[PDB]
């Protein structure tokens, strides 16, 4: 009762299902394997820190970044797949956005890179929307109780990705600097750019 | 289709597995793992096979013990699979004898879809509004939490896509909608039971009506 059905390996099916549209003429030569390497070296959360800390730096792309993130992405030339219609959400010092798909893994792929693992467990899918001061906490992640806590949950087009707060101790740093501090985690909501001493 | 995928709000859960800003490793951690999304891009952009959106609801219709003992990437490699089987594309029988052995598909859909609805509203930045109180069997982009509930425009996109409703099961009556974020107060979907503030959920046009 309840059990498992019978499985061939994992890497045996995947590859039977390449093999059976391959040997069909259903594939491009190098088809997979250029979009390895785009899921690989393009899609990217640099490409996202690299957004904020021109935000950070110049109000009127900010701006742009809040008003159309679209367009404000298109400049870079960081559209595509799973990222076509970008919007920006905006940390204040009393508010933390924090961003969720809990029916599957909706990620802006282009900008925040293929989302991690922990994105897609069920764990995040479950409890983000419902308790997320504590699973931010749990996480390394803790909330000032002065601070409205919103959660996007990615269930259609709209792609996300969180402007965090500039920390201070960063006045003067160059886009390059910034850019360092801005992780995947901040981009997702989860985490709060760090400043070393 | 309310079905095990629809994970958000169940209790019971531990610790989500990561430390904030911990090694996540390399993009795939297995030799086959690009191998699902690239045959989505194949069967989408260059078959014209099924859309995305029956992607989505292929990994949904997973027999539900066998979604929960799923890990991600793999989920997706038996519903493209599926869905190549069920367009008529490939067998059952070739994909089993390549792989040397069973190769369990989703189950098939028990709903046809619905269309696009033929009356909708167009919602406007800080008007309130209802999710409707519908039941969908097929595949539907609402997740249980915030049926029949209400909140308040923040957006309405300046793009429209077809419902998902519909193209979800690959129907010619999708239309095209735009879409609404619909901010949610914490304690409108999980009473006293929630840590949170809000909680925006980006809603079809089609999904929603205003509020009393
Ligand atoms: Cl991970
Ligand atoms: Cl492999
Ligand atoms: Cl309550
Ligand atoms: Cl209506
Ligand atoms: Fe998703
Ligand atoms: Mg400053
Ligand atoms: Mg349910």
């Amino acid at each position: 009762e309840n059990a498992a059905p019978a499985q061939a390996p994992v890497s045996d099916r995947a590859w039977a299902l390449f093999r059976a549209l391959d040997g069909k003429g259903l594939v491009p030569d190098g088809y997979v394997e250029g979009w390895k390497k785009t899921f690989e070296e393009d899609f990217s959360p640099r490409r996202g820190a690299e957004l904020v800390a021109r935000a950070w730096t110049d109000p009127e792309f900010r701006q742009l970044l809040l008003t159309d993130g679209t367009a404000a992405v298109a400049q870079y030339g960081y559209l595509g797949p799973q990222g076509e219609y970008i919007v920006a959400v905006e940390d204040t010092p009393t508010l933390k956005n924090v961003i969720v798909c809990s029916l599957c893994s909706c990620t802006a792929w282009p900008i925040l890179g293929l989302p991690p693992t922990w994105y897609k467990s069920f764990e995040y899918r479950a409890r983000v929307v419902r308790e997320p001061r504590k699973v931010l906490s749990e996480m390394g992640t803790e909330i000032a109780s002065d601070i409205e806590i919103r959660v996007y949950d990615t269930t259609a087009e709209t792609r996300y990705m969180v402007l965090p707060q500039r920390p201070a101790g960063t006045e003067g740093w160059s886009q390059e600097q910034l850019q360092e501090i801005v992780t995947k985690d901040c981009l997702i909501g989860v985490a709060i750019p760090q400043v070393p001493t | 289709m309310d079905g095990v995928h629809d994970l958000a709000g169940v209790q019971g859960f531990g610790k989500v597995p990561h430390t904030v800003n911990a090694d996540i490793g390399p993009t795939f951690h297995a030799e086959w793992e690009h191998l699902p999304y690239s045959l989505m891009f194949a069967g989408v952009a260059e078959l014209g096979a099924f859309s995305v959106d029956e992607v989505k609801y292929v990994v949904e219709r997973m027999e539900p013990r066998h979604y929960m003992m799923t890990p991600y990437y793999e989920r997706y490699v038996i519903g493209v699979a599926t869905l190549m089987v069920e367009k008529g594309i490939l067998t059952q029988d070739e994909l089993e004898s390549l792989a040397g052995g069973p190769f369990p598909l989703s189950r098939p859909s028990e709903s046809e879809g619905r269309p696009a609805p033929v009356e909708t509203t167009t919602f406007e930045v800080g008007q309130r509004v209802r999710v409707r109180d519908e039941y969908v069997p097929g595949h539907i982009r609402m997740p249980a939490y915030c049926r029949g509930r209400v909140g308040t425009i923040s957006h309405r996109t300046t793009e429209k896509w077809p419902f998902p409703d519909a193209i979800g099961h690959g129907r010619n009556d999708a239309g095209e909608e735009p879409t609404y974020h619909v901010k949610f107060a914490a304690e409108e979907l999980f009473g006293s039971d929630t840590d949170g503030g809000s909680v925006v959920v980006d809603l079809f046009e089609g999904y929603l009506e205003p509020a009393a």
